[PDB]
């Protein structure tokens, strides 16, 4: 308990981790020889340097004063009351406090100097509360905060292209807020996360191991998102090497690149990546540092304490225990490291003799060995002003490669870069290699990575569908979509299910590309419908020969109606053309009607037996009836059929869906009376006529009559097609022709 | 020159009175405030005096005070303040408790640097939504409501009288903003929605003022507002709302209150307006010992002499600062008073409690506690505190308590705004708000019943309850009602559910039980004349078989087919008794089973004339009637086997201007008597064309000639009204009576034809 103290124009404020948190009636015991003794000079060494050199405060000497905090929150708090208690041992003005190691310990101290109007930057403090400026007006850093390494995960897996992630977390600040920001990070860039899951101080193995099998269960996700300090990451790996399996760690400041974390396990930590801060060693600190001795350094009273400590010697009042410290002793690397926030802490320093330069110039122009008016300091104008908007050079640049540059962001925040850290294997030794970098856009060299490029993790769900064949419907989660197959003759659908088209249509690989691909009545008149089209023809050429010999006769009409009504039919099957019409349909249908009609009535005059004139007549009524139709809008132009149900390719349309209808109702109708009046008449008859004559009227009648009862169920279950409707058709027509020939030119030939 | 005002005791409780005004740049401490400042810190004292006395609360522990000031500024607050923990960190005297800094800002930053330092804090007069937040402030605790308790009276007061459609009037800074966020939040709930959430500024024009009253002005229906504003600021309003003419029932947050000089000057347009402020009551006691109180009294006080020589314009070097009496002189006690002696004796019960718990060996202040510690004492004590307030009236109660944030219990008492009879406009008090609202309507008389109420919903829904058609987004406290269509129902009240366009929906608007039809509706033209033909058509048959009857032994019956009249004679009889019965309710076998029986018995007719014909054109008569026999059944077994496979029965026009037909059965019977009807016309036009070569020998009495005139009129009449069956059947009603007619029609030129041989038979 004690105060590094130099009479200066301006001093500076210091807050430094000097003794380690102890317990009992002791506050704090042992002292910390890294977080405290090595920052200590670090500040000392920096603000010395600000004296000597003339290019920064020139006739302005700054000073120095320090007060331990002991990492704790109580006793810094209360040693802060000094920086302020002379705004009002004599107290002297604190221009500024460079200070504040811990999170815990900085937050305490901002709130009581932003009330006060005291600018304070921390050195070490990476915590997310204190980017809150609602609560901390007055706090600036030089370390990026925890919400950048969830931004710098969260690019990885972008990279990567890592969707189906695993995230774990720690109880405490680090743990829950960090894994917050990542969740943020993840929303935008569209990562999901799986099993995610926090653990516990207990460091009880049986809750770790817990934790490790909730992991097996779900294999789609071998990359693991870490945001647990360094304390329970050796153990989560000691608890990961039981039951071991294959995992990717994608880890955080907490893991970095100590050796310490793996230690006989360095099998299930393979391959893992982990973020450390970037850190370029100081050389100038390290000479400074080294030339240290407590004979003449006086200024630092916690100097001999260390010195007992580290060499476990006392220099005053030894005892027999501890041996009395050699001659000649000095600190050399052989066992001396450098902290790895050195460089921030010279930063720091160097923040507020950068902002009181300018605003010495700016408010004391044309002035120099002390200022003017510069007796009170203005926080709102010193902070807000000229210290957020700073831009300089790091001091003491190894490379001077003016990528590190110091500033502050909007928030006092300073710039976040950090280090890709990858764990691998080279001559059966493991070891760390840095991989890239992230300054503000991630930068990765896949060469750099060693065995671990053979499998290249990916670990994402709902690998992408085809829409083409499958459509996507909605999950319970929306990051993740399902493949969903739709019947094949529908056109394709982006997201949602595929609409219809309707029927007849053939989608294809285009979106829109089902559309009407209707067939013409396919061609299965030549494997079906040809045969009885032939038989026809052989009917038609032997109507034509029979008309010939009946025209070459002279009286050796009636003849020639009853042959005029059989070639119109053998022209019937050839009506049906594969070729789509509105008139040629419905002209075939009332011609079939109409030959089959004047050859019926042609036996009713041989029955009854002016009669011309009469058969005439009755032959127009006939023709009339089947023009009518074709006067009311009953025709129409072909259309395919509404075979939605049916899994048809394409629609074939020959009938018009208007003529088949009511052509054949109509026909049957008419053929139906003509053929009953017929039979009856016959039978009423005492055969005037000869006697092979009235046998073969009387068994015409009888053909007919049984070839048209015979096709009536046809007409019914036809199920017109490009087949079989054409095929029933030429079979039924055929049949009344041979029927009415046979029965007419045999008698003749025989004769 | 700071002063401090110390007292010497076990325990010593600080004090952030604002005793002096904060003044101009140049002044930084300059009026005293004795309203606020010195009427509160007397107040204190006189606590402090009695709660030091009395044998009953921390009997043994005496208590000091430490009080200072903080001349209504925040960074001279936080500097004074700093004396408080001077002793506290580790003759200056350690400080525990402090009894707040009387104003928001002060308050606020007083908690912030006690926080840290672990000293508790009940600041007497602090309504500030900020210092309700436990994660900045968790050492704050206060005796009087937030302001977002108000917010909860306005908007229960507002639901009370029905009113959702409000337009809300804010102000510049604090108590003007927050204050309008947690009302329009609480409000949410509550289904009531802003209007015009205009705002106004610190420095606002007064023609500013009247364009302001004019974009109010903008919505009709709103005659409502709430008002969060300041007292000037109200005033202001109040005078543009008289010169635009405007008036509003007026409602208005604790800066209004019952303060006249926000009303005076603009008398007139403020008349209804409802107004709620803290709820006090005044203190004998104080108000006994203030006025015993002059300046060559009291020491202990060192800002006594400045607001002494501030009240009276005399001075202290030799003036009227001595002879004046201060008796009987017009006073008035704080609103804030009681509060300051809640806050003390809230701290002293928290102490006594403390030191209860903690010494419970002797009266005398135990060293077990020395180590005094903000955190327990406000976690257990401070904060779990039950007791009656001090110099309470006999007739009320009151109970000081503090809530886990840390506020006080919210009591508001609810302000009118009257027109006296006799005497002048004047406040009065309606209604509190303690934990539940009540109010007298009746008092009120501009807010009567009968003294024309303003709803002010401006989504009046006047509509039935099967008339509303509310679907539409607009605002969520209320939507338009429209009536449904006629064709639709009301059978959900967001949505009208159109169940069935036929059917007129009841008033209930939830009977989708459909509209039925009668096929009874007897009349003069459609049943008159139709029912009596079927019936004559049967009796003219039994007339006409008498004859046959009494004409049976003669020979000229002998030589007509007497099987084949007998025959006809039954065909027209059951075509006639389907025809009359066809007028009748149809079911499963009644309408479907006349209809069938109608086609069998036409092809009897027609079976009968074949039969008739084919013997006078051959000139076994056996074989005839087997062969009609055979054909009768066998087109009765085809219409037979047709009913139970294709002959269903369902029909109903709902969609144009219809409702459910009168049909059980018989409505696609068209397609069934299809087959019926055809083979009766082959029968008939086979029948004709047979008739056609008969008659050739003119036998029978010239019977011939008759079997003809038969075939020449029922195929007329048959192919004369087949265009109109088909015309017909478009409507089932038109249907219907062209069936009976064409029937009865077809019997009675049968029986035309056979009259003839009767007349012979008889003459
Ligand atoms: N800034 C640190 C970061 C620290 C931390 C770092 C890595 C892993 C866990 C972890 O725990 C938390 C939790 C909350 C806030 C900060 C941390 C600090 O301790 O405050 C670190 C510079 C201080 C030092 O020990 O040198
Ligand atoms: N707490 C009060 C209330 C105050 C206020 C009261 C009425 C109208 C306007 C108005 O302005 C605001 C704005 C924000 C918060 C509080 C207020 C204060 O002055 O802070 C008042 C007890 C203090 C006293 O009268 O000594
Ligand atoms: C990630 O996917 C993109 C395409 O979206 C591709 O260009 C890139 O090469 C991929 N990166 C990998 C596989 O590492
Ligand atoms: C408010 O509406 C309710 C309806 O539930 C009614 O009972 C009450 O009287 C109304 N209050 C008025 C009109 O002041």
């Amino acid at each position: 308990r004690r105060e590094i103290k130099i009479e200066g124009d301006l001093v500076l404020g210091g807050l430094f981790p000097i003794n380690e948190k102890g317990t009992g009636t002791e506050e704090c015991g042992r002292i910390n020889e890294d977080r405290g003794i090595q920052r200590l000079e670090a500040m000392l060494f920096a603000i010395d340097e600000i004296n000597k050199d003339d290019y920064l405060l020139p006739g302005v000497k700054l000073g120095v004063h320090i007060l331990d905090t002991c990492s704790r929150d109580t006793y810094a708090l209360e040693q802060s009351l000094e920086f302020v208690r002379a705004s009002l041992n004599i107290p002297l003005l604190i221009a500024g406090v460079i200070g504040g190691s811990y999170s815990s310990v900085s937050i305490q101290v901002a709130n009581l100097l932003r009330l006060f109007q005291i600018p304070q930057i921390s050195y070490a403090s990476t915590s997310a509360k204190l980017s809150d400026k609602s609560r901390y007006d007055y706090f600036a850093r030089t370390v990026p905060p925890d919400f950048y390494q969830a931004k710098a995960m969260a690019e990885i897996l972008r990279f990567f292209n890592w969707t189906y992630v695993s995230t774990v977390a720690s109880e405490g600040d680090y743990g829950e807020t960090g894994i917050e920001a990542f969740e943020q990070e993840a929303r935008l860039r569209n990562i999901c996360i799986a099993t995610a899951e926090k653990v516990g101080r207990s460091n009880i193995r049986k809750s770790y191991d817990s934790v490790i099998r909730e992991l097996l269960q779900k294999p789609n996700a071998r990359v693991v998102v870490l945001f647990m300090r360094s304390d329970d990451s050796r153990e989560l790996i000691a608890a990961a090497s039981r039951a071991n399996a294959s995992f990717t760690w994608v880890a955080s400041d907490g893991w970095g690149a100590q050796e310490s974390i793996i230690k006989g396990s360095e099998h299930v930590a393979y391959g893992a990546i982990t973020l450390e801060l970037a850190s370029q060693p100081v050389r100038q600190f390290d000479r400074y540092f080294q030339s240290l001795n407590p004979y003449n350094n006086h200024r630092n009273p916690w100097f001999r304490d260390f010195w007992e400590q580290k060499f476990q010697c006392s220099l005053q009042n030894k005892r027999n225990h501890r041996r009395v410290c050699d001659k000649h002793l000095a600190i050399d690397s052989s066992n001396y490291e450098q902290e790895s926030k050195i460089m921030f802490v010279v930063n720091a320093v160097y923040a507020m003799a950068h902002a009181l330069h300018k605003m010495q110039r700016t408010l004391c122009p044309n002035t120099t060995k002390l200022c003017d008016a510069m007796k009170i300091l203005d926080g709102k104008k010193l902070y807000k002003d000229y210290l957020l908007k700073i831009n300089f050079t790091a001091p003491f640049n190894p490379n001077k490669d003016a990528d590190s540059i110091v500033k502050f962001d909007t928030f006092g925040d300073g710039m976040g870069r950090y280090n890709v850290f990858n764990f691998q294997n080279v001559g059966g030794k493991y070891s760390y290699l840095k991989v890239g970098h992230w300054a503000e856009t991630l930068s990765l060299d896949v060469n750099s990575i060693h065995w671990s490029r053979n499998s290249v993790p990916t670990s994402q769900c709902s690998d992408p569908c085809a829409p083409n064949e499958m459509k996507n419907m909605q999950p319970g989660d929306v990051c993740c979509w399902i493949c969903i197959p739709c019947e094949p003759y529908e056109y394709l659908a982006d997201e949602f299910t595929c609409m219809d088209c309707g029927s007849g249509q053939w989608p294809t690989a285009d979106l829109t590309g089902c559309y009407d691909l209707p067939e013409d009545y396919i061609r299965w008149e030549d494997a079906w419908a040809i045969g009885p089209v032939t038989i026809a023809c052989l009917g038609f050429m032997c109507t034509c020969m029979v008309v010939t010999v009946f025209i070459k006769h002279n009286n050796t009409e009636l003849c020639y109606i009853l042959l005029f009504g059989v070639g119109l039919s053998y022209c019937m099957t050839f009506f049906f053309i594969a070729k789509p019409s509105p008139v040629i349909c419905a002209l075939r249908r009332l011609g079939l009607g109409s030959s089959f009609a004047i050859c019926y009535s042609a036996l009713l005059t041989k029955t009854n037996c002016s009669p011309s004139s009469q058969v005439f007549i009755c032959l127009g009524l006939i023709l009339v009836q089947i023009v009518m139709v074709s006067v009311w809008l009953i025709l129409e132009a072909p259309g395919t059929r509404r075979y939605t149900l049916a899994e048809k390719r394409e629609t074939v349309i020959l009938k018009c869906n208007v003529k088949d209808s009511s052509m054949l109702i109509s026909l049957t109708y008419d053929v139906i009376l003509v053929i009953l009046c017929t039979v009856y008449a016959f039978k009423t008859r005492k055969c005037p006529e000869n006697f092979n004559e009235a046998k073969f009227i009387g068994f015409t009648m009888y053909t007919t009559c049984i070839i048209w009862l015979a096709f009536l169920p046809i007409f019914y279950v036809t199920s017109s097609d490009y087949r079989v409707q054409t095929t029933t058709m030429c079979i039924s027509v055929s049949l009344s022709g041979f029927v009415v020939l046979g029965c007419l030119f045999a008698p003749k030939v025989h004769i | 020159a700071k002063k401090v005002l110390t007292l010497e005791g076990d325990l010593v409780l600080g004090g952030l009175f604002p005793v002096h005004q904060k003044g101009g740049p140049a002044e930084d401490c300059g009026p005293v405030n004795e309203h606020r400042g010195i009427q509160r810190l007397e107040a204190m004292l006189f606590a402090l005096d009695r709660i030091n006395r009395d044998p009953h609360l921390l009997p043994g522990v005496r208590l000091g005070a430490h009080i200072l000031d903080s001349c209504s500024k925040d960074t001279h607050a936080l500097e004074q303040a700093l004396d408080f923990v001077r002793a506290s960190l580790s003759a200056p005297t350690a400080i525990t408790g402090v009894i707040g800094g009387s104003y928001s800002d002060v308050s606020i930053q007083v908690a912030n640097l006690l926080r840290l330092f672990q000293i508790p804090q009940i600041s007497y007069a602090s309504t500030s939504a900020k210092l309700s937040d436990k994660s900045r402030y968790d050492y704050f605790a206060r005796t009087v409501p937030p302001d977002f308790f108000q917010a909860k009276a306005m908007a229960e007061i507002l639901r009370f009288f029905n009113w959702t459609y409000v337009s809300t009037v804010a102000s510049e800074g604090d108590y003007g903003e927050t204050g309008i966020e947690a009302f329009e939040l609480e409000a949410r709930a509550r289904n009531i929605c802003v209007a015009t959430s205009e705002k106004v500024g610190r420095a606002m024009s007064r023609a500013a003022f009247e364009g302001v009253v004019r974009a109010l002005l903008q919505k009709p229906s709103a005659r409502v507002a709430v008002l969060f504003t300041r007292s000037e600021d109200a005033r202001e309003l109040l005078a543009a709302s008289q010169r635009l003419n405007a008036s509003f029932t007026w409602v208005a947050s604790d800066g209004w209150g019952a303060l006249e000089s926000v009303v005076a000057g603009s008398e007139g347009a403020a008349e209804g307006a409802i107004t709620i402020e803290l709820a006090s009551y005044p203190i004998s006691d104080f108000a006994s010992y203030f006025q015993s109180l002059d300046p060559w009294n009291n020491s202990r006080n060192p800002w006594f002499r400045e607001f002494w020589e501030q009240r009276f314009r005399c001075s202290f070097r030799q003036r009227d600062c001595a002879a004046h009496s201060l008796r009987a002189v017009p006073f008035e006690q704080e609103s804030k008073i009681m509060f300051v002696v809640n806050a003390v004796y809230a701290m002293a019960h928290a102490l006594h409690n403390m030191h209860r718990a903690l010494c419970p060996n002797t009266t005398r202040l135990c060293d077990a506690m020395r180590p005094v510690n903000g955190r327990r004492l406000y976690k257990d004590f401070v904060l779990n505190v039950k007791f009656d307030a001090p110099f309470r009236p006999a007739d009320t109660h009151n109970e000081v308590r503090f809530d886990r944030f840390g506020d006080g219990i919210g009591r508001y008492n609810i302000f009118t705004y009257l027109r006296a009879g006799s005497g002048r406009y004047r406040y009065q008090k309606v209604g509190y708000w303690a934990e539940g609202l009540t109010l007298d309507t009746s008092l009120i008389p501009w807010a009567s019943p009968s003294a024309g109420p303003l709803p002010a919903s401006r989504c009046s829904e006047p509509c039935l309850q099967n008339e509303v058609k509310s679907v539409q987004p607009g605002e969520v406290c209320c939507w338009l009602c429209i009536p449904c269509q006629p064709y639709e129902y009301r059978l959900d009240e967001f949505t009208c559910a159109d169940c069935g366009l036929g059917y007129w929906p009841n008033a209930s608007l939830t009977g989708c039980f459909a509209l039925p039809q009668e096929y009874i509706r007897w009349g003069d033209a459609w049943a008159v004349g139709p029912v009596t033909i079927a019936c004559l058509g049967a009796l003219a048959t039994l007339f006409v078989l008498g004859v046959f009857v009494r004409h049976n032994a003669t020979p000229v019956v002998k030589a007509s087919g007497r099987e084949l009249c007998y025959i006809l004679l039954g065909g027209v009889f059951l075509c006639y008794c389907m025809t009359f019965i066809f007028i009748a309710k149809p079911s499963t076998a009644v309408c479907t089973l006349r209809r069938l029986g109608l086609g069998t018995a036409f092809s009897v007719c027609y079976s009968a004339l074949l039969t008739k014909t084919n013997r006078i054109a051959r000139i076994s008569p056996a074989s005839q009637v087997a062969i009609c026999l055979a054909l009768i059944s066998g087109q009765l077994l085809i219409v037979v086997a047709w009913l139970v496979v294709e002959a269903p029965g369902t029909g109903k026009e709902t969609a144009p201007e219809r409702r459910e037909v009168v049909t059980l059965r018989c409505n696609h019977r068209d397609a069934s008597m299809l087959g019926s009807l055809a083979y009766n016309v082959l029968l008939i036009a086979l029948c004709t064309l047979y008739a056609f070569k008969t008659r050739k020998c003119p036998e029978n009495f010239n019977e011939a000639k008759f079997i003809g005139f038969t075939m020449y009129t029922t195929c007329i009449i048959w192919l004369a009204f087949l265009p109109i069956f088909y015309v017909t059947s478009s409507d089932y009603r038109v249907q219907t009576t062209t069936m009976c007619v064409s029937v009865s029609l077809s019997g009675s030129v049968v029986l035309g034809c056979l009259f003839a041989p009767k007349l012979h038979i008889i003459l």
